């Protein structure tokens, strides 16, 4: 139900818990940590991270081919914790 | 994140406030004339303006007011026809109603308000439409699904609405390749819906469709148990507790409330053969959108 993602930032490196429901950024939000979002619906670049560890259940976004899903980019917004998952942000 | 459709699905775009006005277009008898209850499948004119999708219900609101001068209630009907519908045009959509006439513990006889109406309308008729109602019976993404379809007489409507679109349309973002596994539970062979309609699925995909009824009244196993949803089902009993165990599963059961139980008891006796509790994985398959209730 609840996985750690560790959030490496420009500013250092954040852990939260979060729920295998709960949308990343929408954690992070909840957490108090800024991180960028635009139409926060997978389908721009604003929210790219990459997935250094683990993985996620990005449901269905609109905005990354498979080449770039199988290079570990990440939409931060719409993509849900399916383990523990260290994440690069602010990544355009 | 759902393993249902989502994208595209829209809800409420009418509330028994100010429903829309369609037009009966057909309405049609579909169960024999010695039936114990008559079933009629009847199609309305949308304009295209509800764009519903497999799985949805729309409300009905029935003409006229009740006993305390009140309009009448919103009663849900699920939707019967595929999202194009019909008449593949996406300006229709269709029901499948059953008409409700009881008579109560006082010896009068009783007439369900909006299955009359209903099923009274002539062509050319209003009707009043509210919705699309619902998101629990919407089909699920995966196109390479093992989809179970647990029906009782006019529960029989969405699942009639999935199997339109996997097997009798062409679409380019869907192409339903898993296995279709139909169950429709009635109580004569003259109470059956749609049969022909699935004759003619399975014909043109045999390794892709399954139907089994079970006709409680005419069949019996030769135990003598007649035959009700559940006891066609037992037959097939170890091979659907194995698709059960799959992550490409997904039950959806539709109809009369009381259904259920019977079907619950097969489950909990193959459950407890493999130490398993049956309402423990239950739920926790309804976490992952695997079994899907809509009895009524
Ligand atoms: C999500 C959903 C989907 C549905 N889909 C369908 C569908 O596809 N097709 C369909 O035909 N119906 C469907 N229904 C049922 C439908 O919404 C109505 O409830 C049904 O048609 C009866 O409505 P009515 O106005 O004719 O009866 P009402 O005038 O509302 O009278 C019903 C009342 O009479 C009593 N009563 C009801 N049934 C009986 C009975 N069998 N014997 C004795 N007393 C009784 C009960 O107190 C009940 O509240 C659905 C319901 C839901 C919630
Ligand atoms: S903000 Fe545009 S995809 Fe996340």
């Amino acid at each position: 139900a609840t996985y750690n993602v560790k959030l490496i930032t420009p500013e250092g490196e954040v852990e939260l818990q979060v729920p295998d429901d709960v949308y990343i950024l929408d954690q992070a939000e909840e957490d108090g940590i800024d991180l960028p979002y635009s139409c926060r619906a997978g389908s721009c670049s604003s929210c790219a991270g990459k997935v250094v560890s683990g993985s996620v259940d990005q449901c269905d976004q609109s905005y990354l081919d498979d080449g770039q899903i199988a290079d570990g980019w990440v939409l931060t917004c719409h993509a849900y914790p399916t383990s523990d998952v260290v994440i690069e942000t602010h990544k355009e | 994140c759902s393993k249902k459709q989502e994208e595209g699905v829209v809800t409420n775009l009418y509330k028994p406030k100010e429903p829309y006005v369609g037009r009966c277009l057909l309405n049609t008898k579909i169960t024999g004339d010695d039936a114990p209850g008559e079933t009629w499948h009847m199609v309305f004119s949308t304009e295209g303006k509800i764009p519903y999708r497999e799985g949805q219900s729309i409300g009905v609101i029935a003409d006229g007011v009740d006993k305390n001068g009140k309009p009448h209630k919103v009663r849900l009907y699920s939707i019967a026809s595929s999202a194009i519908g019909d008449f593949g045009d996406s300006k229709t959509v269709s029901l499948c109603v059953k008409r409700l006439i009881y008579t109560n513990d006082a010896g009068e006889i009783v007439k369900g308000v909006c299955s009359n109406f209903l099923c009274d309308l002539q062509p050319g008729d209003n009707v009043q439409i509210t919705g699309p109602v619902g998101k629990e019976m919407l089909m699920p993404k995966d196109p390479n699904a093992t989809i179970i379809m647990l029906a009782t007489g006019t529960g029989i409507a969405p699942f009639r609405s999935f199997l339109w679109k996997m097997f009798f349309e062409k679409h380019d973002d869907y192409k339903f390749n898993g296995l279709g596994w139909l169950f429709l539970g009635v109580p004569t062979s003259s109470s059956l819906l749609y049969k022909e309609e699935f004759g003619k699925m399975k014909e043109r995909a045999p390794e892709n469709f399954r139907v089994d009824y079970a006709v409680s009244r005419e069949q019996t196993n030769a135990a003598g148990e007649r035959m009700y949803i559940q006891t066609r089902m037992a037959e097939y009993k170890e091979e659907l507790w194995e698709l059960l165990k799959k992550d490409n599963t997904y039950v959806y059961m539709c109809g009369l409330k009381g259904m259920e139980k019977g079907i619950d008891d097969i489950m909990v006796s193959l459950a407890e053969k493999d130490g398993i509790d049956w309402f423990d994985y239950k739920k926790q398959l309804k976490r992952g959108d695997q079994w899907n209730v809509e009895v009524y």
